[PDB]
């Protein structure tokens, strides 16, 4: 039994519209970086969060 | 009543016509209008969408 909480997810659709990956934001410092860039590959360097 | 939030099931006194393809005529599906050529598409959708 679990309760749903309002979070931020980045849905990744394939060639058929099936959700195969979802990255949750507002949890880890690495996940917050991918939330702004809206991508899955983050290069090296310093970035801004909030 | 809401607008553009659920599939058509009420509508009003508007009779449906035929379907013409390969033409840049107007169309209307569940209240949503527009202008474009209705062609073929290899991609498929979902039954609950």
């Amino acid at each position: 039994v679990g309760y749903l909480q309002p979070r931020t997810f980045l849905l990744k659709y394939n060639e058929n519209g099936t959700i195969t990956d979802a990255v949750d934001c507002a949890l880890d410092p690495l996940s917050e970086t991918k939330c702004t860039l809206k991508s899955f590959t983050v290069e090296k360097g310093i970035y801004q969060t909030s | 009543f809401e607008l553009l939030h659920a599939p058509a099931t009420v509508c009003g006194p508007k009779k449906s016509t035929n379907l013409v393809k390969n033409k840049c005529v107007n169309f209307n599906f569940n209240g949503l209008t527009g202008t474009g050529v209705l062609t073929e598409s290899n991609k498929k959708f979902l039954p609950f969408q």
